[PDB]
């Protein structure tokens, strides 16, 4: 009811900031659509009632503060809303998704409606305690610098016995990997039941271990109907002396991660996190949610790793994108670029970053690209497309360890990846047999350079 | 069906049945509205549902969309060069309801373009087609062809926009940082250039 | 001792499973322990058992006269489904292998074609109209299992895998009997002497 | 890989069958999308492996069974999968989801995906608790018997006191409504902290339902961003005493809120649930989960409310598809209805159903039309839109119980709400003064 | 999103098996789609439905619904027609375009080469504010 | 009051089938007795009261639906009974008992009543979790493939002390067999106490386990006078982390087994079943109820193993009941069957199988037949019967694996052990010396 469009208005050091692309109905003008939102998100669309003495509630006002019609599109704009601190439970990303995308996407009045971005400013950010670890404090409980580090996929995604499973893992970690995935899918099942999952998985990684003297880890899915349960196995998993564990924050919820990040800080276990629907929410550019918001999320209720999907198959316009929320996950300061969707300058106030993971169709030949791309701090998860290594997991460990060590080498000495990055996997090859059979596998790729 | 009760739950079994199209998944609705139909009006349409000679197939409907625009279909005034002339001659089109038709007698070039709010908006549209260096340079971006469309009945200077006027004989399109004596035809209102192993999910 | 060529072959996944079985089985004998198996190549001492096993059945197959089809489908593929008939002996092995191979068996549906064979071969006195012939075997299965219902509907199942399994033309007739509900010899009021 | 249509097959009793709304890319067969969306959800795009020689594990595969193109409408199609019990976790909502919704709205190859509705077998229901009480046990805890339930919205939203909101639940539950409501908001913060506002609320309902001798209850939002944090606010409101509380679920999320609900029956509170953050998954047709899907999921992790949103200012359209979702909210056996939304029929094996929760800008003047749709198993919020009774809140809600009470007494004599649905409050209205300047300050319709 | 197509139009119906015969092909001349012409014409811009973008040459026909089977209660109105003069082989499940004796309309026979078959029915369509409450 | 009798109705794949075998008195209908059973056992002798005119409670009776005279016997049939899923608690045996065999044994007009089996449909079986731990997990646990597992019987039954009876389990474990058994009535008494027995024979499991590379276990039994004793016994040999305990669950009863079963999956401990006084209720043909219906009670409130009993001196008619309820206990679908007497087909959606134990008076020269018969899931009890070995139990316990081993190497070649099997053992026999004194021992059969 334009008492919530206010541009005169600067937006303060503690306001939480939002930028919705707003697409109103054609005929309705911007003015009034910008102060719905403000409105409908904030406090109530003001109910007069006989109580305008008592009540100057105009302090929880959230406002539009600047009106930016978005070029090249069809009647369409952001709204650059200011919502003050006070509005927000500490410490609760569930009431700011409550409270900013609560009711106004169930407009008329709009086509559609996307939050773009989400100012969370320092003062808010103190409550919150973050990722269980840094990237840094994850390095030093596991003693591994200086590199991407490396995960597996383990398949079939579904059906395998739980010792099965645990054979499994044992391999691809004994073959050079740092990290094994236990399956998004995969919480305890007829086929398969959490608990002997868990036994069989620590005995291999207690093995794979001893041999090899480099700490191994599997991301056991902790993900569950309930709290009780969520908690009781990430119990068993401490009980039996695990370094990390995964879980579903979206399909589960934040009211359930954020005990489960914060638990994680308690008993020092680190947090493997899955995005899992994220395409449902953050896919379609007219409306929802930019994934931007939710890797913002999942900073404040915690994780140490998040996938972040992969940025190889993937255009100049959408890499920009991609490494725009892989700054904001793992950067204390992130400036204002929107030509790379980052809406607002992001000052994180010392909390610990995120390691972005990459997974995808990736195998040997991604390698170059990836190390170049994303750079040491990324978890690089292999065995995803369609895609086997037919003398078993270990072997196909073996290919990416060597692989990775080669150019992780190779672009210390000085050496081009962007160029040479082909021909340090092929000089690898010649020495590992098991590089060998993995690049005759997949065809190679060169170099498609970009322009902007 | 008649408004008697029978008939009305023998109308529910009826509409629920139809949308079954194998014969064994129908028997449990057309037993039921057997045992309640009372109009033989009604008795029939449950009959008719034993089949399975073939039907009147279920024509192509589309609906008419009131959600999305529809398209405008917009005259083309040629590739510039041009004369001030030639786009003087290109009549104001009317598009005849129901379904916005088009009709024209002379030689005319066409195109169909999207709903756009502003196009829509539009009183009288016309089509140039140039290139992207007759406006100022945007990005690094090379010169390409650009399809351009002006409003004649917007003439009206302002310093924000680009207009289409009568260079001594001639269209061009310039902005005016002071208001013209020049001919203004048309006020530039859009710009456009030209218009998979993926089956991988963005995990 | 090249010993180390087995190994090196079966974490290569060089050659079919009955290799793999064989290999193993000899690897085993020469005194190594599964566990060692596995920690060499990728085969858990669960998958060490299923193509040792397995490759046992295989000889059966070819030594007591499998099809040529059945033995090259075998070669490469159903391990799991050849484990199921580990049951049976030496001899029957060789039809059922081929009874297997021509109905597209899962090892689920493998399982209950064996027992099926296991009971029949228990019988001294074969049932009047089936032979030894394993189809025989499991059509006797689904019609003494048919004749306990009374109702034709639900004697559906029964009669359907009956005609699809049997093999002699004296057992096909038991089966296509049951498809009639001209009423029959009436069970007589046996009652039992009673040694109770 | 085309595995995964098999159009032949019969889906089982014992299966989960999605039906998505599929909308490919050009170019792209229906066939090849739908086997597409099979392999994605239930199984992944197959990595074949050596092992696949030794054992084969495609009982557990997914797969597309019926592939109809949707009428009216551009290169589109409802692909029927079907999954097997046995890939799901028992009672957890959370599962189902990241198998079924989990990865597959993420292609390239399609344009567009949207889930419209789950078919939920007998044997899969029976692992979950569903609500903590049912319509019938909250009635008999309640003592409210054959009409619809009446709550409150506080205004404004946002800014009171604890002792504030207290004193204006006070009113509005003695003025005659059975419940008030906790704003989805509001979870502790700076301006009411949840402790407070718990204590002060008691004290209101207390009096109120002394002072008119009715059970009242309040809904206690006892979202928050822990699992420690929300039960601790579940057992206040237990130390407390009271009847019922609130849980925003979807922000909150399905893990939390499951917690929640078995919290609900161990205690017997009753647990009404708000769906914020709906409209981000379950607005566009093209995109998203059907709000249908949603609600199904609510009651199987629990609730005894739950916000259906209104069906006063929409068509006749989705008119008939909110009435569907509600009555697999509300009903026992809800028979295959694909004009009303209904892709499945879906049988609920006896689990409890939740009560429809009606709001909105809705007034006195609604009443005749809620009690017709909806019926008596629902719960009207008013105080949603901009509307005041400039009176206070207690005369405001005089004014839509003695309403309430006029239109049901009404339909029980056999008069028709239909048609003399605004005679009915007129009626009432000369003899209550509360609803006389009320029937005033809005216009009929 | 996808391109929307310009189609030519045929006049009412009742028309003549000419008339349709004498409409020429459509060449979109890239890169914008354009279509130019000599003769009077008569256009309509349609949507990009699949079907449509995929019809090699379109025609419109402008009808009354009555033309076609009764679908529901709605009662006989104007519709727009559009037919592919290069889909002329028969089915069952389709409308098409025949040869009445001088004209066409529009029938549902299952076998029918004596009639021929000028065209397929792909596209039937039918012509074409106070509330900013929220569904909570 | 024959309303109970309907046998137009056709059951639900949701409900409850029972099959008792009816022995009415002299001059009683066969159609009232069937009537008086269904109302019995699912709602009573119907009190008529005033209740009944406003609201009938008539979709919860148990009803007749079939009823089939037994041919061979004197006035006997099958009453097939089928209750609702409602009337039964949820994962509890005892409510399923108590409901259907509760009062119906004890009429006049009937002289006996047997419940010969009870189909448990789908959506009711995936309320219990089943064994703790299947089959499969089993011998993923102890890394024991493709043979049956062997145990052994202490001797004397009873008197020994703690230290001695570890010492006697230490041989037998040493000696080749994979467990050792806790006697059924040994719980604490004065000869011996139950946590001195649970360390000593921990130290003989280690000791045994650590000089033969095998994984050992021994049956603790933790069946105790209460619940809490029953765990304080469970959670001793946890924290002495042991592979498997023991429960007479039939004394102990079914709330008591229940709880234990549960435990053992969340502590992954395995669960031997004892079914000790099953022949109280099982042995009489005409009245009690067949150990197939215990034998499914023991699988859905858990259990590892289960004592099946022998069929070794037993005739061709009892063998294929036997190997039917061996075949209920093991496999996830059960064909009806009526001459191995089984009468419903039981679907246990994927619920773990039990192993069948093997006891009685065997001795190596069994082995061929157990091995044929059963099959490799399973565990043989030597010790049992009046037989001893002269050198001590680990030479004896080295004569029956050296067996056992041979006997399945055998039948894996494609050997017959229903013909060659007493030649598979006197070769075995020939580089053995402790098989040699053994085959000494015993005649062959």
């Amino acid at each position: 009811r334009l008492t919530y469009y206010t541009p005169d208005y600067t937006p303060k050091d503690t306001d939480i900031l939002a930028a919705f692309r707003v697409t109103p109905q054609p005929g309705v003008p911007f003015e009034e659509a910008a102060a719905a939102v403000a409105a409908e998100s904030s406090t109530g669309t003001w109910t007069t009632v006989w109580t305008d003495l008592l009540t100057d509630l105009d302090r929880y006002k959230g406002r539009c503060y600047d009106i930016e019609p978005v070029p090249g599109e069809d009647n369409q704009f952001i709204a650059y809303i200011a919502y003050p601190l006070d509005l927000f439970e500490e410490g609760s990303i569930t009431n700011v998704l409550t409270s900013i995308v609560g009711n106004v996407f169930g407009f008329k009045a709009l086509r559609a409606l996307r939050l773009e971005d989400i100012r969370f400013p320092v003062a808010y950010i103190k409550t919150f305690q973050g990722p269980p670890h840094g990237i840094q404090v994850e390095r030093d409980k596991l003693n591994k610098y200086g590199r991407p580090l490396l995960g597996c996929t383990i398949k079939p995604k579904l059906g395998l016995s739980a010792k099965n499973y645990g054979r499994a893992v044992y391999e691809c970690l004994r073959g050079g990997l740092d990290f094994t995935k236990d399956d998004e899918n995969i919480n305890s099942a007829p086929f398969q039941r959490w608990r002997d999952r868990f036994l069989f998985v620590a005995d291999a990684i207690t093995k794979a271990q001893a041999e090899t003297g480099e700490i191994k880890g599997h991301y056991l899915n902790v993900t569950a109907p309930t709290c009780e349960e969520m908690l009781k196995r990430a119990e068993y998993a401490k009980e039996l002396k695990q370094p990390i564990i995964m879980h579903d924050y979206l399909t589960a919820g934040f009211t359930a991660n954020t005990t489960l990040a914060r638990w994680c800080r308690d008993n020092g276990v680190l947090l493997h996190i899955h995005r899992a629907m994220h395409a449902v929410i953050d896919r379609q550019k007219n409306h929802g949610i930019h994934f931007r918001v939710l890797a913002k999320a999942l900073r404040l209720s915690g994780g140490d790793h998040i996938h972040t999907g992969t940025v190889v198959g993937k255009l100049e316009g959408e890499r920009g994108i991609t490494m725009g929320f892989v700054d904001l996950l793992r950067e204390n300061y992130v400036e204002q670029d929107k030509s790379r969707g980052i809406y607002f300058t992001q000052d994180w106030a010392s909390l610990p970053g995120v390691m972005a993971v990459a997974s995808g169709g990736i195998h040997v030949w991604h390698m170059p690209a990836l190390v170049e791309i994303f750079g040491d701090d990324s978890v690089l998860q292999f065995g995803g497309g369609t895609l086997g290594h037919p003398w078993g997991n270990a072997p196909g460990a073996t290919a990416n360890r060597v692989a990775l060590e080669a150019c992780v080498q190779a672009r210390n000495e000085g050496r081009n990846l962007a160029r040479e990055g082909n021909d340090v996997i092929r000089e690898a090859a010649k020495w590992s047999p098991e590089l060998a059979v993995a690049c005759e596998l997949w065809k190679e790729i060169k170099f498609e350079f970009e322009a902007m | 069906f008649s408004n008697h009760p029978g008939d009305a739950v023998a109308y529910q079994a009826w509409k629920l049945a139809r949308q079954y199209s194998d014969l064994q998944e129908r028997s449990r609705l057309i037993a039921r509205g057997l045992r309640f139909a009372h109009s033989e009006t009604a008795r029939k349409q449950i009959e008719q549902l034993l089949v399975d000679q073939r039907p009147a197939p279920i024509p192509p409907f589309f609906r008419f969309d009131t959600e999305d625009e529809l398209p405008r279909i917009v005259p083309v005034v040629g590739q510039l060069p041009l004369k001030a002339e030639e786009l003087k001659a290109v009549p104001l089109v009317e598009e005849i309801e129901p379904f916005r038709l088009v009709k024209f007698s002379g030689e005319q070039a066409w195109v169909a373009l999207p709903g756009w709010q502003v196009l829509l908006a539009a009183e009288d549209p016309v089509t140039i087609l140039a290139t992207s260096d007759r406006f100022p340079k945007q990005n690094q971006t090379e010169p390409g062809p650009v399809l351009v469309v002006v409003d004649r009945s917007q003439r009206e200077w302002n310093d924000f926009s680009y207009f289409v006027v009568d260079h001594d004989g001639e269209l061009d399109f310039q902005w005016f940082e002071t208001k013209p004596e020049f001919p203004i035809l048309g006020k530039v209102i859009i710009l456009v250039r030209p218009r998979k192993d993926s089956w991988q999910i963005d995990e | 001792e090249l010993a180390q060529e087995l190994l090196r072959k079966l974490r290569q996944k060089q050659g079919n499973w009955v290799e793999w079985g064989q290999a193993i089985a000899s690897l085993q004998k020469s005194g190594y322990n599964p566990q060692d198996i596995f920690e060499a190549t990728g085969f858990e001492p669960v998958q060490q058992n299923q193509v040792i096993v397995g490759s046992q059945v295989y000889n059966s197959l070819e030594k007591s006269g499998a099809s040529a089809a059945t033995l090259a489908h075998y070669a490469t593929r159903g391990s799991d489904v050849l484990y199921e008939l580990r049951l049976l002996t030496h001899e029957e092995r060789a039809a059922a292998g081929d009874l297997t191979f021509t109905h597209k068996v899962d090892a689920d549906e493998a399982r209950e074609i064996a027992k099926a064979i296991k009971d029949f071969s228990r019988f001294r006195i074969l049932p009047e109209g089936f032979s030894n012939h394993p189809g025989d075997a499991v059509a006797y299965q689904a019609w003494k299992l048919a004749r306990q219902y009374s109702d034709l509907q639900e004697r559906s199942r029964l009669i359907a895998r009956g005609l699809r399994f049997a093999h002699s033309e004296t057992a096909r007739k038991q089966i296509e009997q049951l498809l009639v509900d001209q009423r029959p010899a009436p069970i007589p009021p046996f009652f039992r002497f009673d040694t109770e």
